[PDB]
């Protein structure tokens, strides 16, 4: 029902599109530098290698000594081979998907008629998908990206893989949280966080719990050897546990020992994934059908009579009543009359005349329902003279 | 009363004029741009306007800060004086109106018959290329890739 | 689409370089894995006596080595090269978007009783579609659940769809309006405004905002301007008084004066000379009492 | 032809006339629309106002052009 031109189509885009095309540039962006990472660790490598064959060969060795050493370096050089191979195809594959995203966003420009109205259909859909991913409803979203063909143009993957790791950090695990804050280290180490840090001091504690000092005191030689500020204060208070059993009273122990802290570390795992990627208060779905709402609601939606209502306004259907009550309401500073007789618009062409009992109806509807030389009043149903009507002009 | 004054400033600002506000919603100061084709074109003026209490029914005051060579303009002060604007305001006027259709068409054909500047329709009335060219020296004279980011090192 | 042109360009260049270092990089190391396999070979054609490393070998092997360690050094980094393209990719993407559209029109206001109702339109929707699957998934998830009566009219269309799969959209139309419902879908005529209303919202409240007139628009319960959706949007009829710029309700219905045109009454009542009243385009002076109550 | 008038509220009204009709027609047929004698209205082309007396091809008005209709004003 609602028309709209490229220029409204691209305003939508430049307000709406935005993390379809941040995500899979973050995505971009990290496989990059651990592109960058191997290279350099398998240059490192390599080297290491040839500069020992070079000390090597100023000694005048022998033929079965320097064959090994060609071998070895031959290896080496296959090794970084491959490793390049297969690191630079991961990023050819997340620029593709970019290309891909930022393809399908530009064809909204279709001057067919059949084309733009499958291309609102899928807009709505991926609104529709991000909307349940963010409520938390996994199987439905799924289920409704398959069905309506968008499983590449939606970002799905990390909704799923943010929840496989709350869920297991749910379940007293310790391991999944601390493979995701080591595979986002950069951008977490960025952003000043210290998720890492408490997941090292959990696996402490477990240690702790079971009865496994050696094993803790290795653990916390390996770790926890390099900390300074709060962080050596909450080592000093973590390695105070080493004179008691898990079962004390106390209180700098006991009340941490609780099975609480699990709360806390989820908490901050949430926190962390919200900065991580910039997910706002309220998703776009939200604020667009908010928009829409606020700018179709109008004083007559809300009328206890019930004469007011009608069978097409979608904020006078029951739901949308109800959920759209607070919302603010449509300006209006310019008059559009809609005749009742039969709901076309009373523009100049079809000027509004008032019957002398004083309701207004259009003309065109008057002459199609004269019959002789008489006019009824559909409301009333008091028959009048078609000559009475008088013009009326809205300024 | 209040809500009309909110509207008449809401769809000034909507409509792509420079309003700034001085001392809340009651008086306000405008940009005003010379209409194209008048010898006014070319310059930008600054005017003030007043909302009186009884705003859709009352008139407004509206007064030029710069200087203005018109037939009726105040010369010193900035008064109007236009019929619209005084004793023939009706509340059915904004303040879009005025800064669309009323400011440029007095600017555009004056009235040196019973005039508020004595010297400037003494001037127009007799010697129109001076005229011009006063208004012409008055408009001149007074109305006128980064650096990328960092990267760390690898490690065993 | 300058916008999308815009990225496109920065990701044509990312994509280029990508394809040529990677080309450049797998024939480089090929040719040395191959030359340093050949060079070890010729040490076999000469004598394999132990400390045979003769003086027409060593600089050979030398050279070999230096070669060898320059071109591991250059190719990584020529990839390191590259990095300026990405970041302008990411430059672009933030210039030509918008992050945070927090332009709400009432902050915090679905908070725990609009979740439920925003659920049931989407199943309601989901039905209408015939896309019955998704609608279960979502009700099992839910929690909701949908009486039998107000179902079983969508299991017939669903099934006699998913029979058929031109003609589907003519019986789903058919099957919807004989069921006693609406053409489109609230939820899509709602989405619809959205998308044409918020980046005009957007836009007022910032040039609100630059002119440091932010408490211009105090009034919280109506938008600060019209937003035209077309002729096939007018459901009600509103009259918004040319006086006022008010829609007029009742306890101040417009009124019809001698003249054609109307006034609200509150705007009749405050133009009040005492005794006679002139309507402001025609100059025809009428009194207060002479006026009929206009019912549209 | 089609003409678009620009009243003084904001509303746009569309009507049709010949090239070469009189301003007073334009004006009598703004008074059967809208209802404004026509002793007392003002019509303005790209800031020029539209001298009675004068057909649309001497001030070259095209096919859906904008002209904008105001009440009489003067100076003091
Ligand atoms: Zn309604
Ligand atoms: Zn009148």
């Amino acid at each position: 029902a609602v028309q709209e031109s490229a220029a409204q189509l691209s305003m939508t885009l430049k307000v709406q599109e935005y993390p379809t095309l941040k995500v899979p540039y973050e995505t971009l962006n990290k496989r990059f530098r651990a592109a960058q990472k191997n290279i350099d660790r398998e240059t490192s490598h390599v080297t290491m290698v040839v500069a020992e064959l070079e000390k090597t060969l100023s000694g005048c060795p022998a033929v079965d000594s320097v064959v090994s050493l060609l071998d070895g370096v031959v290896e080496k050089l296959s090794v970084l081979k491959r490793k390049a191979v297969e690191s630079i195809q991961a990023e050819d594959e997340s620029a593709k998907l970019c290309k891909r995203r930022i393809e399908h966003l530009k064809e909204h420009s279709s001057d067919q008629p059949a084309a733009a109205s499958v291309w609102k259909r899928k807009r709505m859909d991926r609104m529709m998908v991000e909307h349940l991913l963010r409520c938390g409803y996994y199987n439905t979203a799924v289920k409704l990206a398959r069905q309506s063909g968008i499983e590449d143009l939606v970002n799905i993957e990390m909704f799923l893989t943010a929840k496989e790791v709350e869920e297991s950090l749910e379940r007293r695990e310790t391991a999944t949280c601390l493979a995701w804050c080591h595979d986002n280290k950069s951008r977490l180490r960025k952003m000043k966080s210290c998720l890492e840090f408490s997941l090292r001091i959990q696996e402490f504690i477990e240690l702790i719990r079971q009865n496994k000092r050696l094993d803790a005191v290795r653990h916390a030689r390996k770790h926890f050897s390099q900390a300074e500020g709060s962080q050596l204060d909450e080592v000093r208070q973590a390695m105070g546990m080493l004179a008691f059993p898990p079962d004390t009273h106390i209180s700098p122990y006991k009340d941490l020992l609780d099975p609480a802290r699990w709360r806390m570390l989820i908490q901050q795992f949430r926190y962390d994934n919200y900065r991580l990627h910039q997910l706002g208060n309220n998703s776009v779905f939200t604020l667009t059908l908010q928009a829409g709402l606020s700018a179709i609601k109008t004083p007559q939606c809300y009328k206890e009579d019930g004469s007011s209502k009608s069978p097409d306004c979608p904020v006078c259907s029951r739901s949308l009543n109800k959920l759209a009550q607070p919302l603010p309401m449509a300006h209006c500073a310019n008059s559009r009359l809609v005749c009742k007789i039969s709901g076309d618009v009373m523009n100049e062409n079809n000027p509004p005349m008032m019957l002398p009992n004083g309701y207004v109806y259009g003309y065109n509807s008057l002459l199609s329902i004269r019959q002789d030389d008489k006019v009824v009043c559909p409301r009333t149903k008091e028959v009048f003279h078609f000559s009475q009507a008088e013009k009326v002009y809205i300024m | 009363g209040k809500r009309r004054m909110d509207t008449d400033v809401v769809k000034l600002i909507e409509s792509k004029h420079e309003v700034t506000i001085l001392g809340g919603l009651n008086e306000f100061v405008v940009k005003f741009y010379g209409p194209q084709g008048t010898p006014y074109e070319g310059g930008v003026w600054k005017v003030r306007v007043d909302l009186p209490d009884k705003y859709p029914f009352k008139s407004p005051s509206i007064g030029f800060m710069n200087k203005i060579f018109h037939p009726n303009i105040d010369e010193a002060s900035g008064t109007v004086k236009l019929d619209v604007i005084n004793q023939t305001w009706t509340a059915l006027y904004d303040l879009t109106n005025i800064f669309e259709s009323f400011l440029p068409q007095l600017l555009a054909y004056p009235n040196p018959i019973d005039p508020l500047n004595g010297d400037a329709a003494a001037m127009y009335l007799h010697r129109p290329e001076e005229y011009k060219q006063k208004i012409k020296e008055y408009i001149q004279k007074y109305a006128t890739s980064s650096s990328e980011s960092s990267m760390s090192d690898f490690s065993e | 689409m300058d916008q999308c042109v815009t990225v496109e360009r920065e990701l044509e260049k990312v994509l280029h370089k990508f394809s040529g270092y990677g080309q450049l990089c797998e024939r480089g190391l090929e040719e040395l894995i191959d030359y340093t396999g050949g060079l070890k070979h010729e040490i076999l054609q000469s004598h394999g006596q132990d400390a045979e490393l003769s003086g027409t070998l060593s600089l050979v092997l030398t050279q070999c080595c230096k070669r060898i360690k320059d071109t591991v050094q250059k190719l990584a980094s020529d990839h390191k090269d590259i990095h300026s393209s990405v970041s302008r990719v990411g430059k672009a993407i933030d210039k030509n978007f918008d992050s945070d559209i927090s332009s709400v029109g009432i902050d915090g206001c679905w908070q725990a009783d609009s979740q439920r109702l925003l659920n049931e339109v989407m199943v309601e929707h989901f039905f209408r579609q015939g896309m019955l699957d998704v609608a279960e998934e979502l009700c099992q998830e839910s929690g909701l659940s949908v009486d039998p009566s107000q179902k079983e009219p969508f299991v017939e269309l669903n099934r006699i769809l998913e029979a058929l799969k031109d003609i589907c959209d003519i019986f789903t139309r058919d099957a919807c309006a004989l069921l006693g419902l609406s053409v489109e879908s609230p939820l899509s005529v709602s989405f619809s405004a959205g998308c044409v209303a918020l980046p005009a919202l957007i836009n007022i409240k910032a040039v609100i905002e630059q002119r440091q007139c932010t408490g211009v628009w105090n009034q919280k319960d109506e938008l600060p301007i019209e937003v035209d959706l077309g002729k096939k949007c007018w459901y009600h009829s509103i009259f918004a008084c040319p006086i006022l710029r008010q829609q007029t309700t009742d306890n101040n219905p417009p009124m019809k004066l001698v003249c054609g045109h109307i006034i609200s009454r509150d705007a009749l009542n405050k133009m009040f000379n005492g005794s006679k009243l002139k309507c402001p385009y025609c100059p025809m002076e009428q009194s207060p009492g002479d006026a009929k109550q206009i019912f549209f | 032809m089609q003409i678009f008038v620009k009243t003084l509220t904001g509303k746009t009204i569309t009507l049709e006339v010949e090239p070469s009709d009189t301003i007073e027609n334009v004006k009598a047929k703004i008074q059967d629309k809208e209802g404004i004698p026509p002793d007392q209205q003002r019509l303005i082309f790209a800031g020029k106002q539209l001298e009675d007396g004068r057909t649309l091809s001497d001030y070259n008005i095209q096919k859906e052009s904008t002209l904008h209709l105001v009440l009489r004003l003067r100076g003091g």
